[PDB]
């Protein structure tokens, strides 16, 4: 039996259909003088970013579904995720659609400069 | 002026009165602060609370243990927990709870009536934002309430480390006389109104550095009356100013010392160090929690 629910696809398609992005993502007050790293133990937004509570920005946490991880561990919960201010309308979409560079810790494409 | 503060604490002369309990009638009742863009009320509220706690003598040991009751929200998330975990030093053990399910950044979350919650270990900081929606159905004299307040009083007396602190949300009608009495068992206490909710009768009842015995005997019925008197005769300007300076927000890790100690060993020098935020007393074992679950077979 190969069957599993593909929630990532579901949301990506709902957005593409023009669905209203998940809301009530929990944005933090911070100095916005941080590292700009993607996922941190305290808010690290820079002037181009908003910082949010991780759990509230995670599609699995918010949807009450299992994490796509053998051990079920969550990358975001218990942490703060920095979101480009230009995508902070859909923090859940952003974290799902994007990737964190294993080397510098910035969002691949939204801070990662390891190709230069 | 008060508007650049995170909030306002009950002036001491009000604490010292012997008022009778009147109805609460605030001149700005219903007004809403302008919140910075995209910031939830309860992020602003908790931010201001933590900004004020930064001005007291909290014990802040290594491996701090913090418990947060009433941490859920109609949104399914825990804005309060997010601010606390921000404010608290990294690696601080944060447990939270609520009656209804929610998603949290706490290290561990318990869902159910708070009276079902049990913990083997003691705590250095207790936060409650619990509030019963039925308190809105005012049908009689504003009497001392029980329920989760009865739990909270017992939980403090049984599981707050000496030197630990509390902040417990009250309102005009959501209040408890023993909780006020128990404030007399801390080195210092106040009622703190945040500036973003200055238009509400809400306050956080803060007990700073627990001593396990009364410094002072407090009539809780009289003291809530004093508190309503203060609120009734001191209108507070809604203000969000403090939200814009987060440079000093983090709680300084004081590395406060932790000793196990027996009741015989608590002398006036120990009691002095508790009073100053310089000592915590409790076991330093592992943190273990549980929720009591009632079992029912609904069939037949
Ligand atoms: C997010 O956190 C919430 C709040 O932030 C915080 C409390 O804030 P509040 O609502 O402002 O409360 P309050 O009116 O100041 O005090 P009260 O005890 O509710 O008074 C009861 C009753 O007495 C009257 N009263 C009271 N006061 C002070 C008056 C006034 N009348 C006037 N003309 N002038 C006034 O000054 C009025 O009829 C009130 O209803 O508690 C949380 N919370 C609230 N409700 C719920 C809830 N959480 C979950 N579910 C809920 N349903
Ligand atoms: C204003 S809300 C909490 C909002 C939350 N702290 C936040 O950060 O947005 C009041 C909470 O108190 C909880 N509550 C009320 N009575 C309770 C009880 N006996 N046990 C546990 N939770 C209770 C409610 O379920 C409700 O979520
Ligand atoms: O049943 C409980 O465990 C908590 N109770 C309060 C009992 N307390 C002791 C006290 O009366 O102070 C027990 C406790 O908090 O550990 C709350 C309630 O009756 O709604
Ligand atoms: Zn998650
Ligand atoms: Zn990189």
């Amino acid at each position: 039996c190969a069957f599993a629910v593909d929630a990532a696809k579901a949301y990506k398609d709902y957005l593409a259909s023009g669905g209203q992005p998940i809301t009530n993502c929990v944005k933090m007050l911070c100095t916005h003088t941080g590292t700009g790293q993607a996922i941190t133990v305290t808010p690290e937004a820079n002037m181009d970013q908003e910082s949010f509570g991780g759990a509230s920005c995670c599609l699995y946490c918010r949807c009450h579904i299992d994490h796509p991880n053998p051990k079920g561990f969550c990358d975001l919960k218990g942490k703060y995720v920095q979101i480009p201010t230009t995508c902070a309308n859909d923090p859940v979409g952003f974290t799902l659609k994007n990737t964190v560079c294993t080397v510098c810790g910035m969002w691949k494409g939204y801070g990662c400069s390891c190709d230069q | 002026s008060q508007a650049w503060q995170p909030g306002v604490a009950m002036p001491n002369l009000y604490k010292m009165q012997r008022m009778l309990l009147e109805k609460c009638d605030l001149q700005n009742y219903g007004d809403s602060a302008t919140l910075p863009k995209g910031i939830m009320m309860n992020v602003a509220k908790y931010t201001q609370l933590c900004q004020y706690l930064n001005t007291l003598t909290l014990a802040v040991p290594y491996n701090m243990r913090v418990i947060h009751f009433g941490a859920g929200s109609d949104k399914g998330v825990a804005p309060g927990t997010a601010v606390l975990r921000q404010w608290l030093p990294t690696g601080t053990l944060l447990v939270d709870s609520d009656l209804n399910d929610f998603v949290s950044d706490a290290d561990s979350t318990l869902i159910g009536d708070c009276a079902t919650v049990h913990t083997a270990n003691k705590w250095d900081l207790i936060i409650s934002d619990m509030y019963d929606p039925k308190t809105k159905n005012v049908t009689k004299e504003n009497d001392s309430k029980e329920g989760f307040f009865t739990y909270i009083c017992g939980f403090i007396q049984q599981k707050l480390a000496l030197g630990g602190s509390v902040a417990i949300k009250i309102t005009e009608h959501s209040w408890n006389a023993d909780l006020y009495k128990l404030m007399g068992h801390f080195a210092w206490w106040t009622a703190f109104v945040t500036n973003v909710n200055a238009s509400s009768s809400e306050a956080f009842l803060i007990g700073c550095n627990y001593l396990g015995k009364p410094r002072e005997q407090i009539d809780g019925y009289v003291m809530h009356a004093n508190y309503i008197f203060w609120r009734n005769t001191n209108p507070i300007q809604l203000s969000s100013y403090s939200l814009f300076d987060m440079s000093k927000f983090p709680l300084k890790l004081r590395g406060t010392a932790v000793m196990s100690l027996k009741e015989g060993q608590i002398n006036d020098m120990i009691l002095s160090l508790l009073s100053k935020g310089r000592l915590i007393i409790r076991e330093n074992n592992r943190v273990v929690i549980s929720s009591d679950v009632l079992v029912n077979n609904e069939n037949l």
